[PDB]
């Protein structure tokens, strides 16, 4: 009977300066495959060229 | 039958044909949710550049982006008055599962 | 008068090919960042979105 | 009885020590549900058979 | 100050399965899935065609 929901970190943190992202992320990563390490590599091999 | 398929893999080409078969010749629903396509929305001049058998889309890598097309048949002008009747029926297999 | 859709896509003049994007299909595409390794990932993987 | 042996022989004199080969980490979206829960991470392309 | 050692890479174990087919029933052809879940389940879909 629970609603698994996402929850901004900035909800619960009054402090400004120490949240820069948001709930879009979470939502990017969820369409993201299970990164092996040396995919991820790749992936940052890839942006760099 | 409002058969859902969550996994496309591991049909046999027997079975798919049969669960087609099966839309046609006793009106089965048959959502695949495995696919992940790309739409183009072609307009009715433009027609149906491309065209997908029933036995791709039941085997198409489970990865790879199947690109439909779906026609916006709404700037379709009234059939003149004169036209012979058409006997057949135009018919339809594929449709979007979400807009 | 009879445009008979009218869509808003990415700026593909903008999102070029330079970054490595192509927009044809609809959807940002890039070609090899997300990818099987130790294998060639082969044409129009979803991961490309 | 001497095939025993040597099939004996030949397994205790097994120094072989495995180095890791080819292989091959698919893409999860890839794979069919039943192999990605067999699937860990990698695999050698000599998958063999089981 | 010893070559203790042979390093092989993708081991031979002592035991293989081995197949009869009936001639009759099995199909000549290779069985074929998707290219990657090939890559892992069809030695196996072929031996045990």
């Amino acid at each position: 009977r629970y609603h698994e929901s996402v929850l901004e970190i900035a909800d619960i943190f009054d402090q400004a300066d120490f949240i820069q992202t948001s709930d879009a992320v979470r939502q990017l990563r969820a369409l993201m495959p299970t990164l092996s390490t040396s995919q991820i590599r790749h992936a940052i091999e890839r942006i760099a060229q | 039958v409002h058969m859902t398929i969550n996994e496309r893999a591991g049909m046999s080409k027997l079975v798919a044909d049969n669960i087609i078969a099966s839309v046609i010749k006793s009106n089965w629903v048959v959502d695949i949710l495995d696919i992940e396509y790309t739409a183009e929305v072609m307009t009715p001049s433009e027609g149906y550049t491309q065209h997908v058998d029933a036995e791709s889309i039941m085997t198409a890598p489970k990865g790879k982006l199947f690109h439909l097309q779906f026609m916006d048949g709404l700037l379709r002008p009234e059939p003149s008055a004169f036209d012979p009747p058409a006997s057949g029926e135009d018919m339809r297999l594929i449709y979007p599962l979400q807009p | 008068y009879g445009a008979a859709v009218v869509n808003i896509d990415l700026n593909r003049d903008f999102f070029d090919t330079a970054t490595g994007i192509d927009l044809t299909k609809g959807i940002p595409l890039v070609q090899d960042l997300l990818v099987p390794i130790g294998v060639t990932a082969g044409a129009e993987q979803s991961a490309e979105y | 009885v001497s095939g025993l042996l040597m099939v004996l022989f030949k397994v205790m004199t097994d120094n072989r020590l495995v180095i890791v080969g080819e292989t091959t980490t698919p893409m999860s979206n890839t794979l069919s549900t039943v192999v990605n829960n067999v699937l860990r991470t990698t695999y050698h392309n000599n998958v063999g058979v089981n | 100050l010893s070559d203790d050692f042979k390093q092989i890479s993708d081991p031979k174990g002592y035991l293989t399965y081995s197949v009869k087919y009936e001639d009759q029933f099995t199909k000549k052809d290779k069985l074929r899935a998707s290219e990657a879940d090939d890559r892992i389940v069809g030695p196996t879909v072929n031996l045990f065609k």
